[PDB]
């Protein structure tokens, strides 16, 4: 059946479409929250995040142009900082930076989110997240999201439609089978697998 | 990871991927070249598929013709055994059964009956 | 955003000796190799470049260390596949140089 | 030593094998492996058919 | 078809032809710009560079003989330093060097 395949269909699917998350991990609480009566700055705070665990997690949704979705926590606008200004301000705060142990970006945080990609609007559970104001009164304030708890992670389903869609339909149906056709799934980052389409149940 | 601007600072290229638009997962569908599609499709059209099953043969399941090739086939009947043996040999060697008067014209679709 | 830069190298059959028998232009009798002479290289079966010309797309970045990719988006592309989809799909078979330099 | 950018290297079989294979194809055409009507009179001087 | 190929054609293509870039990454702003209202020296400055990111990037185009292209930013000549002199001078400035990552 030859030595090479034609690529006949290419499609990209992202868990939260245009939105990605910045994740900031610190050893202790860096933020204040509206209504709290006493400061928790520099407190250790363990929490359920997949499992019981001792670090503080902050998250920040963002788009490639540096904008961020309008984000509600319960009924309250979290007033999120634009991501570029936030990176400048967070690293300008000596107190904040000395406590931070990692920072990374991810396409999926283990949760299905109440998210409207078109409207660029995100609504978060107030029992799991809270407004996080990080400020030192010298540099710019940071308004972000603190993760209070995520007890369990969950799967998000991406429906790509008819599994035979995109292949040329031959008069001879056997030419739809492997090795004559194959579906490949890849992240173009080194991970990939070939699927025999007929065996997708 | 993103660089952490603390006193300790001085791997991997996150910018290359994100900046060139690579995120999430990709579905890539691939199929054999036209040269081999032509070859294989024309062959299956005339000679059907490899089956490797013990079963009664498909004799009249297509509109125009059926190719049949058996091995050690079982055929009985109220027929002298010499002719029965010759008939079994015919099917073990392969034969095309034509259901149309246009015998030999392979250009037809030959769809299922 | 980063963007792809196209290098047009011209007629993809350019340089090969043309035999009276055209089959001798096919793989395995002829092959086009792309290399940076730094450890990255790939063999292209010229007949399967879906274009009359051999064009190379350059992608890169301005990140924490050097990284430049050289693609041939037309390689093994179905005729109906868009340029955008071709560029996208070409990364798993690109020359990728991540020498720190 | 002048190594930058990308290089296109074109490679072809040796003359000994070019002579071998081209003379063979000239006389006997190519492997086809297709079910079709045969090419009987498509060349100027002769057609091989099997 | 034998055990080896003849090499029949060799061609080299570079994204910016004779030009390449030196990239310098620092943790904070090292420079002034004509017209700026206030000094930004030693300020953290995050920016969009492929993605949002916290480091300061400087670039310097150069040729193999040490020359640099005449470079305009908008309508203004950037008056680029020749690259050899720049390396000498940048590393002679302790304020500059201590910030380079």
């Amino acid at each position: 059946y030859g030595s090479e395949y034609d690529i006949v269909s290419v499609e990209n699917h992202k868990p939260y479409d245009d939105m990605m998350f910045l994740v900031i991990i610190s050893k202790s609480i860096m933020h204040g929250t509206p209504g709290e009566e006493e400061s928790r700055l520099n407190d250790i705070n363990a929490s359920l995040n997949g499992m019981p665990q001792p670090l503080c997690y902050y998250i920040h949704p963002f788009y490639k142009d540096g904008k961020v979705p309008k984000t509600y926590i319960g009924d309250n606008n979290a007033n999120l900082s634009p991501i570029v200004n936030m990176l400048t301000n967070i690293f300008s705060q000596k107190s904040a930076v000395n406590d931070i142990v990692n920072m990374y970006v991810t396409d999926y945080i283990g949760l299905k989110l109440d998210y409207k990609n078109g409207d660029k609007e995100l609504k978060l559970d107030k029992d799991m997240f809270e407004q996080a104001g990080i400020a030192d009164d010298k540099h710019g304030n940071v308004d972000t999201i603190f993760v209070k708890k995520i007890p369990d992670y969950e799967a998000l389903e991406i429906d790509t439609g008819d599994k035979w869609g995109g292949f040329t339909k031959d008069q001879e149906s056997k030419l739809m089978m492997y090795p004559y056709c194959v579906t490949e799934i890849t992240d173009f980052k080194g991970n990939h697998m070939n699927l025999k389409t007929e065996y997708i149940n | 990871d993103i660089a952490i601007l603390n006193d300790y600072l001085s791997g991997g290229n996150t910018a290359f991927d994100y900046g060139n638009g690579y995120r999430g997962v990709y579905v890539i569908k691939k199929q054999l070249k036209a040269e081999y599609r032509r070859s294989l499709s024309s062959f299956f059209h005339k000679y059907g598929y490899k089956i490797n099953r013990v079963k009664k043969p498909n004799l009249r399941t297509r509109k125009a013709f059926n190719y049949v090739q058996t091995k050690d086939c079982f055929i009985s009947g109220d027929i002298n055994n010499n002719d029965l043996q010759e008939i079994r040999t015919i099917f073990d060697n392969g034969i095309t059964l034509w259901h149309t008067d246009n015998i030999g014209n392979y250009s037809v679709e030959n769809e299922l009956r | 955003d980063y963007e792809a830069l196209e290098i047009d190298t011209g007629d993809k059959w350019g340089g090969f000796t043309k035999d009276q028998e055209s089959k001798l232009m096919m793989y395995p009798y002829c092959v086009t190799e792309i290399t940076d002479f730094k450890g990255n290289h790939m063999n292209l079966k010229t007949e399967y470049i879906n274009n009359s010309k051999l064009k190379i797309q350059v992608r890169g970045s301005l990140g924490v260390s050097n990284k430049v990719a050289y693609s041939v988006q037309d390689y093994n592309a179905d005729s109906a596949l868009s340029g955008g989809n071709r560029l996208t799909a070409s990364l798993d078979s690109s020359l990728i140089n991540n020498n720190p330099n």
